């Protein structure tokens, strides 16, 4: 019961949907510790990973159901974790865990706290997606969704016109 | 100041008045309007172009009149692909040869057939 | 919601069933005049949607781009272009439903105006409507893992194959359609709340779940489009004219 | 010849003053010169 | 973090220590919230320019022209100040 | 001789090189990659494989430098024939 | 006791930040030195890889 | 790819310093005008400001120094004749980024105050929480390159086994063509200039403040992007909304 | 808290609203841990079966098998390799 | 026209270009010292020709101060965060407190 990749590609996933869904209910501080932590547990799957493959090089993969089969055109959601993509993921993951853990002492005073580490956990997890997917399709999937996550971080501050 | 497009508009107001525009991102910031954020009163009359001329549209810039600007980034541009061309009449010889390798340009592992070679054959040796 | 939802999708099944397997070889002659209509339809209804000011009129202009590059595809003579073009039909026959339910039944019904002028400022007091402004926008536009994204692509990719200069100069809408949606969106959610409006109630059960509900199912078809292939394996087949 | 006096200079002092001279504005700077330097000493010994 | 507030008392010490500072002031104890600018402390009609020029520097504010040559008297000045919430 | 002996095309299949590297000194890349697989590509590892490994390039550099030298010196002696 | 002309006292910073500041300033120059040690031919360019001539 | 980890490195500590610069200050201003001598009140920030400056800048040792002056040889090390001029467009991008970066450390930290006073009393160190990953992100900016340039920029790594062309192939050629010049003269200049700069803003700062008009100009067109902001608007945008009312 | 002023009590949001944290959260947070972690598991556990390797999973005769009736589905449809028409 | 010499409206227009040219001097210069002298020697320039009481020659005189300053504007000035051209203008806005108008009688 361990997958160095399922476990990165869900627990971000949680942390970015789990606050949207509780967060009313949980309260700006246990959101904020909550994804921080599930985001510390993420980077050190990536820094052990990161250990075996150069121990190994042979990447994981992850082959999952068919978005599409159509007509000489099969697009699967496939994922792996290959050399540039353990390099991304150093960088995606290791940045993305200290700024969960700044951003708690930079925006505290701030009312919104839980939708701004909502939308931090999700940039993660689309370049997490990005990274790793196996195909130009899953590629372009992170690229869109990432742009989308900048459109409202940018625009944390809705009332500000000039972030809009 | 009326633009070309809102003056190409004069036939066509019949009773709407022909109202002088300014663009609000130009308008005292310090003096208080009842809509503070866009910088407009409340019955202030609109031009037929408002959609150009509020804050949510494109941004001035009133340092530069626009020709000058114009010049200024094609004249920059110009500059230096004009130096990288020039400057590659400057340049030295290399002091060595490309690298070469061993079995007639690697033409089997580039994936050759004996006939392609000059489309997959690497450098000679 | 009825017209842009199936009235305009009748004009595709008309292609299909009435213009496809009759009239082949006039498809295959001209298709060309096609392409030039479709794209003239795509961009200049783009840029003319840029420019307005009523609400409810600027998602009308977005039902007529998609409707077009659905066209590119339909009339491509290629499987993908059927499939996409169909896909294109049922995801718009959901998105903008409720886009026309959020202009017309929410909005409208609470301060009778249509005029973006007035509207500014939603996300202080009514933050799910902004919430759902925001998705159903991006899924307008055709952001992936939402069928009006899936469409989009497997249109384009006939239409590049028929022909392939108008097949990419069409690929302008990916950007069109965002700017002329999103140019309005964050004027809704953005800014400070318009002294013109006073406060109302936040979207009640009954539309959010009619929105939900249009939401639930381009999510499912845009991550797994193939579900619908089980019923058009062989429309894709039938309406292609080549030896 | 061309000389003249701030009327403010009283109030513009403190930019000068202690804590803000040319010697406190760089002492700091280089904080942990020192120790590493009789490290790198020390490690050189140690060879 | 930045636990800290202004008062008008504060003010008042800021603003007459800003002009204790000023060698084109006639003398000091002349300084009080009824002091004027043009006739008490004896200023031309510039200094009262560089004396609201240093009260933005000191305050950290912008003070346009409409609000700015209706400052007459330092008690005024002291009332502008406490009325911009981030008088810093 | 400063290269080492080349190496066969089999061998240099099965040890997967790539084929920038798959040149005359590839006998002594294939150790180097082994030794930094097995210390887990660390610098403190394998000095000594990456020492000759460089050694053997660089006479490879040199035997290319002195090459260019002799196309230099035919290019001016045929302008030299021109005149 | 705040001069609001005067000379400003010495800021009253923490022990963890003059403790920690001094920590990673020792760091930063150990790693140069010792890096500069063991790599000063390489980054000076001191090894002629070209032939005598 | 290696210049990108880095890049991560020794980029994401500059923003954490400079929110914790912006928040000892009482207005939370971005402004290097105004912001002074804050050297004595914040020391753990300006280290590692100026590590990641230093990281930035290639100083020996650090990771910038591996990611960057490789790229600088390479340009000169290439197989292609015309990528020569590259080498000196990337020079002069060196010697820009040791200019701004110090630029930012006198101004901030070294240079005589130009805020008021009260900005002075109550600046203080930020909490735990922003502290803690500048350390962290410090210790990578200092030790990752020796730690892994031996799996990327290696001789024969494997790792990330792109099929190069042999034919493109130059990092051989790259490491030993270059000379001594070639390889001392950007880490020279990095130090120089940087030195020059600081000396010439606390000695001479006349030479920043000639207030000639067509010297203030040039400030202006490097101010506001080489006017690209206002081009992009006026030229495109403006007339494409134009012409969509059209 | 510090820095705060007045909001309205009613708008109703998915997220916090303003300043969120309310005098039960500890319970709350408990059952979102729990689900978390079990939603990590099951995911983990599902997902077992669908990885592989990229390597070592087909052996190479197999791959010299398919390459040989590559050539021949080529030959017997008298195809040549590219640029060999020169 | 008449710009009198010696009026309330002539004292708006010359402090107002007296604080202008201060603040181009603040926001080009970045030492402190040089503000300083700059500073000081405007006010010098301005009290040379306080004492002007032709209406042409001071006319004359206020339009070449318009021209320099427009020849020495500066594109980025400094302003505080808090306020209009700033970084944390209208960054959180304490919402207006509104109570709830209804607009339907059988749904919330
Ligand atoms: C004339 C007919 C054109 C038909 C074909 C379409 C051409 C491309 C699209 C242009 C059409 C006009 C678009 C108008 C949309 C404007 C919407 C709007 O109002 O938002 C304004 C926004 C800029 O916002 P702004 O005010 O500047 O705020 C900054 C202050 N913080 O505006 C924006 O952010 C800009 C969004 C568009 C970005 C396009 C950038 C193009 C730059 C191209 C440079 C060349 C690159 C080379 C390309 C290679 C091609 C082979
Ligand atoms: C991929 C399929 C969909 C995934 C599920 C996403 C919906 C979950 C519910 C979000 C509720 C929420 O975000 O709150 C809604 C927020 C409220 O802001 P606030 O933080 O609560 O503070 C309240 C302070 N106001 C009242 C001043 C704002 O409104 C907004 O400001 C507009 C931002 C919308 C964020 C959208 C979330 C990202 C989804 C984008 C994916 C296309
Ligand atoms: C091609 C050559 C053109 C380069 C641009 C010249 C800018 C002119 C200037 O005078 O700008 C000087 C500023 C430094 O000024 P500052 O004192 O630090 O503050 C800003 C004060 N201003 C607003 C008055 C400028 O920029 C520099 O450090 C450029 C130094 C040249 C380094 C070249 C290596």
């Amino acid at each position: 019961m361990y997958n160095a990749i399922s476990l990165i590609i869900i627990l971000p996933c949680i942390s970015w949907l789990f606050p949207l869904f509780f967060g009313r209910q949980l309260g700006y501080v246990f959101v904020t510790r909550m994804t921080s932590t599930l985001i510390i547990i993420t980077t050190l799957i990536t820094y052990y990973y990161f250990y075996q493959l150069l121990g190994n090089n042979n990447p994981i993969n992850l082959e999952l159901f068919n978005y599409l089969n159509i007509d000489y055109l099969d697009i699967n959601y496939n994922f792996e974790i290959d050399a540039l993509t353990i390099t991304m993921l150093l960088a995606i993951t290791t940045i993305s865990s200290m700024v969960h853990i700044y951003s708690i002492g930079y925006m505290e005073t701030d009312p919104h706290q839980v939708r701004f580490f909502s939308l931090l956990s999700m940039f993660t997890f689309w370049m997490i997606i990005l990274v790793t997917g196996s195909n130009y399709f899953v590629l372009f999937v992170g690229w869109e969704f990432i742009g989308v996550t900048s459109y409202l971080l940018i625009s944390f501050w809705v009332t500000r016109l000039q972030a809009m | 100041i009326r633009a070309s497009f809102d003056k190409a508009e004069e036939p066509m107001l019949g009773d709407y008045p022909d109202i002088d525009p300014f663009p609000a991102q130009l308008k005292n910031p310090y003096k208080k309007y009842d809509d503070q954020q866009d910088r407009r009163n409340l019955e202030e009359p609109l031009s037929v172009n408002d959609d150009l001329y509020d804050m949510w549209s494109p941004d001035r810039f009133t340092h530069f009149k626009n020709q000058d600007a114009l010049k200024y980034f094609i004249g920059f541009l110009t500059i230096f692909f004009g130096a990288s061309y020039v400057a590659t009449y400057f340049v030295p010889e290399k002091a060595a040869i490309p690298r070469e390798f061993p079995y007639e340009g690697l033409w089997k592992e580039s994936g050759g057939t004996e006939k392609s070679k000059a489309f997959f054959g690497q450098r000679s040796e | 919601m009825i017209l842009a939802g199936l009235i305009l999708k009748l004009a595709l099944y008309a292609i299909l069933r009435l213009l496809l397997p009759l009239l082949c070889e006039a498809q295959i002659l001209y298709t060309p005049m096609i392409y030039i209509i479709s794209l003239l339809t795509i961009i200049l209804t783009s840029l003319a949607t840029l420019r307005q000011i009523d609400l409810k009129v600027i998602i009308a202009y977005s039902s007529i781009s998609h409707m077009g590059i659905a066209i590119l595809g339909v009339c491509s003579n290629t499987s993908l272009g059927i499939y996409g073009s169909i896909v294109l039909g049922v995801a718009h026959g959901f998105v903008s439903p409720a886009l026309f339910l959020i202009v017309g039944g929410i909005l409208y019904d609470r301060y009778h105006i249509r005029i973006v002028n007035y509207y500014k400022g939603l996300t202080t007091y009514m933050p799910q409507l902004a919430t759902y402004i925001i998705i159903l926008s991006f899924a307008n536009i055709g952001t992936p893992l939402t069928g009006n994204f899936t469409g989009e692509f497997l249109s384009l990719q006939g239409g590049f194959i028929r022909n392939p200069i108008i097949g990419g100069i069409s690929c302008i809408s990916v950007l069109l359609a965002a700017i002329y949606q999103l140019k309005l969106t964050n004027k809704l959610t953005g800014g400070i709340s318009s002294i013109y409006m006073h406060r109302t109630n936040d979207v009640t059960i009954r539309e959010k779940f009619i929105m939900n509900i249009l939401i639930i199912s381009t999510l499912i078809i845009g991550i797994c489009p193939q579900i619908m292939y089980n019923l058009l394996y062989w429309t894709v087949n039938n309406y292609i004219y080549i030896i | 010849a061309p000389q003249l006096k701030d009327p403010w200079a009283r109030r513009e002092a403190w930019r000068y003053q202690t804590n803000f001279t040319r010697a406190n504005r760089f002492k700091g700077a280089a904080p942990g010169f020192g120790i590493a330097v009789v490290a790198f000493g020390a490690y050189l010994a140690a060879e | 973090s930045s636990a800290h507030v202004l008062t008008k008392d504060m003010i008042q010490e800021r603003i007459v220590a800003l002009l204790e500072s000023f060698d084109k002031v006639n003398d000091a104890k002349n300084i009080t919230a009824t002091a004027n600018l043009t006739s008490d402390l004896g200023l031309d009609s510039l200094d009262v320019v560089e004396v609201v020029m240093a009260i933005e520097e000191e305050f950290g504010l912008e003070i346009p022209d409409h609000d700015a040559d209706e400052i007459k008297t330092v008690q005024q000045a002291i009332d502008y100040v406490s009325a911009q919430p981030a008088a810093v | 001789a400063e290269f080492p002996p080349l190496l066969s095309q089999e061998d240099m299949k099965k040890h997967k090189i790539l084929l920038a590297y798959r040149d005359r000194c590839a006998a002594l890349l294939v150790p180097l990659n082994e030794c930094r697989k097995k210390n887990y590509y660390m610098p403190w590892a394998c000095g000594h494989e990456r020492h000759e490994y460089e050694m053997c390039e660089v006479a490879d550099f040199q035997r290319r430098v002195k090459a260019m030298d002799k196309l230099k010196a035919e290019k001016i002696e045929q302008a030299k024939a021109a005149a | 006791n705040y001069k609001w002309n005067g000379p400003l006292p010495r800021p009253h910073v923490s022990a963890g930040h003059r403790i920690a500041t001094k920590f990673l300033g020792a760091t930063m120059f150990f790693w140069m030195f010792l890096r500069i040690k063991e790599e000063y031919p390489a980054m000076l360019g001191l090894h002629n890889f070209y032939p005598p001539k | 790819l290696f210049h990108l980890l880095g890049h991560a490195f020794f980029k994401a500590l500059l923003f954490m310093s400079a929110g914790s610069i912006i928040h000892s200050i009482l207005n939370e201003s971005q402004d290097i005008r105004t912001y002074g001598g804050l050297l004595s009140y914040l020391p753990y920030t300006y280290i590692c400001i100026t590590i990641a400056s230093l990281s930035l800048m290639a100083m020996p040792g650090l990771t910038g120094y591996y990611t960057k002056d490789i790229i600088i040889e390479s340009t000169y090390g290439s197989y292609s004749i015309s990528n020569y001029v590259v080498y000196w467009i990337a020079y002069l991008s060196a010697v820009l980024t040791c200019v701004y970066s110090m630029k930012i450390l006198y101004l901030t930290f070294y240079s005589n105050p130009n805020n008021n006073t009260i900005t002075y009393y109550n600046a203080h160190e930020s909490n735990i929480y922003i502290t803690l990953p500048m350390f962290i992100l410090a210790i990578f900016a200092m030790f990752a390159g020796w730690i892994l340039k031996d799996i990327y920029l290696g001789v024969g790594t494997d790792f990330v086994g792109t099929h190069i062309l042999p034919n493109n192939f130059s990092y051989f050629d790259t490491e030993f063509s270059i000379t001594q010049f070639y390889k001392l003269l950007p880490l020279i200049s990095a130090i120089l200039v940087s030195i020059l700069i600081v000396v010439l803003n606390e000695f001479f700062a006349i030479v920043f403040n000639l207030n000639n008009k067509y010297i203030n100009t040039v400030y202006s067109i490097f101010n506001q992007k080489l006017v690209s902001d206002q081009i992009l608007n006026h030229f495109i945008i403006f007339k494409g909304l134009v012409t969509s009312g059209n | 808290g510090g820095g705060r002023y007045p909001f309205p009590k009613d708008v109703i949001s998915m997220t916090g609203g303003w300043w969120a944290n309310p005098s039960n959260w500890k319970l709350n947070g408990l059952f979102a841990t729990g689900i978390a972690v079990g939603l990590a598991l099951w995911v983990s556990t599902a997902t077992l079966p669908y990885t592989r390797r990229r390597e070592g999973i087909t052996s190479e005769s197999d791959i010299s098998k398919w390459n040989a009736a590559a050539g021949v589905w080529r030959e017997r449809h008298g195809k040549i390799s590219t640029g060999e028409a020169a | 026209s008449h710009p009198v010499p010696f009026s309330a409206a002539n004292k708006k227009l010359v402090t107002s270009m007296y604080r202008q040219s201060l603040k181009l001097a603040r926001n080009w210069i970045s030492n402190r010292q040089l503000f300083r002298q700059k500073a000081v020697e405007i006010r010098h320039k301005f009290d040379q020709n306080a004492q002007i009481s032709n209406p042409r020659l001071l006319a004359r005189t206020l339009d070449e101060t318009r021209a320099h300053l427009y020849e020495f504007r500066h594109p980025d000035p400094i302003v505080p965060p808090s306020f209009p051209g700033g970084t944390k203008y209208e960054r959180n806005v304490p919402p207006r407190m509104e109570k709830i108008m209804q607009h339907n009688l059988y749904e919330p």
